[PDB]
């Protein structure tokens, strides 16, 4: 296992996310966790990389402590991680082919000639090898996601932390980033987490669902396991229905005194 | 981590091909292009992005001398990455 | 009325002590670093290119137009006791002790200050200040300390090409339009042969008055809301919090300096 | 550490130096004083320096 | 090169033309038209509190920080000169003819003028313009033509807050420490002050100093792409254009009604 | 288009089609229209609107305090069918 968020707890000034959760993840392995709109799918990732310190709990990465290491330290951990981003998480200041060698120019020290070889090669794992002397704001919507993801392999990372991915979008390139991770999992050998909410497409690939209720953990099966699951709300985020655990309609707020007077 | 020793027509890789030894094997490759017909390595541990664009440069400069070059030997962790980022067969003969 | 009026009141009063406490932690973490003399050799020029190259359409053909209005006004008031000695003498003494500055200020904080806090601003909406946080590079020395260092030498670069487009602008009405061409005009202009008052005090205030106004435009557009309305919103209170900068301590300025 | 006792503390040290150097830079105006009538004194102002020589 | 030449200067020409034709037929359609009295009246006093309301704390705030500077540099050139009497004919007269419709006017671009070309713009890219084209309902004059109004008799009321309150800031600096009088400050300013001189003639400048600022807030956010870098873009635009229409009209405005 | 209501036999009978657009001469008459009507028959309508479904809530309520009921016959497809879509409760005239 790379990470065990054993009794993690993050809590805002306002409104709670999460009070006594788990998470589970091994190696080598696609582990989707699912959720409704609404609660913080985006801020879980957070924890992980170190951005944010939660009030109680731990992340114990394949031991060693996430949030105790903010003097010199955490910069060590962050470069095999590689963050991916809903939207363009590139700059714009730049052509596209500058942004995948971005961590190319600080961090690994690499001639001019041999540069131009490792990053033109990395661009073909996502078809976007003609597409490098192109402006980023000229891109599409699934289009400018995939340059990202040669930018996420261009450190040779153990822990793919895919932020809201395919949401949005067209079918064609919906079906093309659901390719891309299962090339980069049995031909490289990482770890991808998943966080999006698109269920009839990211259970074919992922190997560990965990879905999210009344801000808790109330599924921790597999992805052949999960449909037969007998609860109420772990069937809610299914196949579309209306009514269940949650209601779609608002309650009982004296309909009868302000529809006549 | 990264060594090598130099056999008549023959180049063997002992060690890692990471993205930080390679300093002393990219300044030191134009005397000894010339001596290879056939390559065999055997102790390697990993091949990531970083070291398989320094085996792709020595199939280039071998050619223009007249002669061809072989791969024997090859893992298949080096094989592996080549049909993912879609490779073709000039620049690394496989078998 | 002593419990409920004081309610909302707290509300109001801790969170300005934390609206300074992430403004002066933001600037204090990015000069005490490492000292890096050749990384950001190409990164200080492409932001002297944005806030100082892009702000010359506004200040240079609108500073003729200030010192144009300092002759012509500058001139019936004084029909009676000097009109056309004294013509060159409130254009070169106003425009270097509290025009250069400050009118400049509110120039430069419209162009190179209010574009300074939609371009960090957009940054946080799209995630790409999040993005460079996740590798091992600093985000607070990328997109923070070429930046504040492009307008803390930009602003008295900008005010010497105000002043002289402010003198000049104010010879097109004094060697034309009824005028004499250096006999009278010229040789009452250089009176302040010190090199304390008007050479000093113009440069000693426009320093001051460009780190005031870089800090608020690189404060507003790290600290906002990431949406499409949290960034119109700071780009508004920027120039509101740099008018009053520029002008509350125009008077403060001037009281030890000037008396 | 934390996100919400550390930055009420720099908050704090701000505040007091742009106010401590705004009260040290406005000295723009055992005091033994004197007492002497005049009988014409003009149009004298207040706070005008005295002077011998 | 010479043929290839034109090639980038002569199709600015045509976007230029373009331009400044479509803000003419966007405010000829928003006043020319139904005379909607009864239901533009609730819609013009929703659109004077951000626009006169919430603006006026900037104004106040600098009225008083605009006469403690100038009246306190006015009283070091008047020295050795026996005509302190005369400080009404600086602080109140540079205030009226020079200063008020100019200064006032660069601080309602800033506050009033910016947050009108956001507010345009975000409900752009939220398509609720487009969505009163649905409602048989003419989008032109009823999110435009309440907003025109209210900035045109906004900054004429706001002229007069600056200079009044900036007449009494010169007197808070005047009767501070100097030891003049009441009587004098007061008897040189009733002097060449009379109907269609200088407060009547004051009046005519802000008035064009008000239709030339909200025209160009109004266009701008009308004429905006519909994304994060649209509005933000669009934002800054009228910054920079009303602080050359405003100085630009001084040299205009300048030579007919001397004073 | 048209408003022909009539009350002899104690019974309102409307006529032509209930919109949001003609509603004026049976709003403002509507006090000193029912006192003792204990049933409502409509035959000559075609289609009834969300604002001509809110004149004949507000009936109801004006016969309520009166001490009797009323009840209503003749309904056509288009009233029950609207008006299980916004989903009266069992505190105004039913179904029945």
């Amino acid at each position: 296992n790379l990470v065990d968020m054993r009794d993690v707890s993050f809590t805002r000034g306002n409104r709670c996310i999460f009070d006594n959760i788990s998470l589970t993840v091994p190696r080598g392995k696609i582990t989707a966790i699912m959720g409704p709109s609404g609660i913080g799918k985006t801020t879980l990732l957070r924890l992980i990389g170190g951005q944010i310190a939660p009030d109680h709990g731990e992340i114990l990465f394949d031991g060693e402590n996430i949030p105790a290491m903010s003097r010199s330290r955490l910069y060590t951990v962050r470069k095999r991680m590689s963050m991916l981003f809903q939207s363009g998480a590139l700059f714009t200041d730049m052509n596209v082919f500058d942004n995948v060698a971005y961590p190319l120019r600080e961090h690994t020290q690499l001639p001019a000639p041999l540069l131009h070889s490792t990053v033109m090669m990395k661009l073909e794992a996502v078809g976007l090898r003609g597409a490098a002397k192109l402006m980023p704001s000229e891109l599409s919507g699934g289009m400018a996601r995939r340059a990202a993801l040669a930018r996420a392999i261009a450190l040779e990372p153990d822990l793919i932390m895919f932020d809201e991915p395919f949401v949005g979008q067209d079918p064609i390139t919906m079906g093309v980033l659901v390719k891309l991770i299962s090339e980069l999992n049995s031909a490289l050998g990482v770890t991808c987490v998943v966080v999006s909410h698109d269920v009839p497409e990211v259970l074919s690939i992922a190997d560990h669902a965990w879905i999210l209720a009344d801000k808790k953990i109330v599924a921790h099966g597999s992805a052949q396991a999960l449909q037969a699951n007998p609860d109420p709300r772990v069937r809610q985020f299914l196949d579309g229905i209306a009514d269940g655990p949650v209601p779609f309609r608002y309650p009982a707020g004296d309909y009868h005194a302000d529809l006549l007077p | 981590s990264l060594s090598w020793m130099q056999t008549g027509d023959t180049l063997a890789l002992s060690g890692e091909l990471d993205q930080d030894v390679l300093l002393p094997l990219w300044e030191m490759r134009e005397e000894a292009v010339k001596g290879i017909t056939c390559i065999d390595l055997s102790r390697v541990s990993r091949v990531d992005t970083g070291g398989l664009a320094l085996l792709l440069h020595l199939i280039d400069l071998a050619k223009k001398q007249g002669n061809n070059v072989t791969l024997q030997g090859v893992n298949d962790k080096v094989y592996t990455l080549a049909k993912l980022y879609n490779l073709p067969a000039d620049v690394l003969p496989r078998h | 009325m002593l419990l409920n009026a004081l309610a909302s009141l707290g509300h109001k009063g801790i969170k300005t002590l934390r609206t300074f406490g992430r403004a002066g932690l933001m600037l204090f973490n990015a000069l005490v670093g490492k000292p890096e003399f050749r990384k950001h050799a190409p990164l200080l020029v492409r932001q002297l290119y944005n806030v100082g190259v892009l702000s010359m359409l506004i200040i240079v053909v609108s500073g003729v137009f200030i010192g144009m209005v300092l002759g012509l006004q500058g001139y019936l008031v004084l029909t009676t006791y000097s009109a056309e000695t004294s013509l060159g003498m409130l254009v070169a003494l106003s425009l270097l002790r509290e025009l250069g500055p400050v009118v400049a200020a509110l120039l430069f904080a419209g162009r190179a200050g209010s574009a300074l806090t939609a371009e960090i601003g957009l940054m946080r909406a799209t995630e790409q200040l999040s993005s460079m946080e996740m590798m091992a590079v600093d985000p607070l020395r990328r997109v923070i300390s070429p930046r504040f260092w492009a307008g803390v030498i930009s602003l008295p670069l900008l005010t010497v090409i105000f002043v002289a487009v402010g003198i000049w602008g104010g010879s097109l009405v004094g060697v034309s339009w009824k005028g004499i061409d250096s006999g009278f005009f010229w040789s009452a202009m250089q009176n302040a042969v010190d090199w304390r008052m008007d050479l000093v005090n113009c440069l000693i205030k426009s320093v001051v008055f460009a780190i005031t106004v870089t800090w608020i435009s690189l404060f507003n557009g790290y600290d906002a809301i990431p949406t499409s309305a949290g960034i119109s919103r700071a780009t508004t209170r920027t120039v509101v919090h740099s008018s009053l900068a520029v002008l509350g301590l125009d008077f403060v300025l001037t009281a030890l300096m000037f008396g | 550490m934390q996100t919400k006792k550390n930055e009420i503390w720099v908050g704090i040290f701000l505040l007091a130096a742009l106010l401590a150097a705004l009260f040290v830079c406005l000295k723009a105006a055992p005091t033994y004083t004197l007492y002497a009538t005049f009988d014409n004194i003009g149009g004298l102002k207040a706070r005008s320096p005295v002077s011998i020589g």
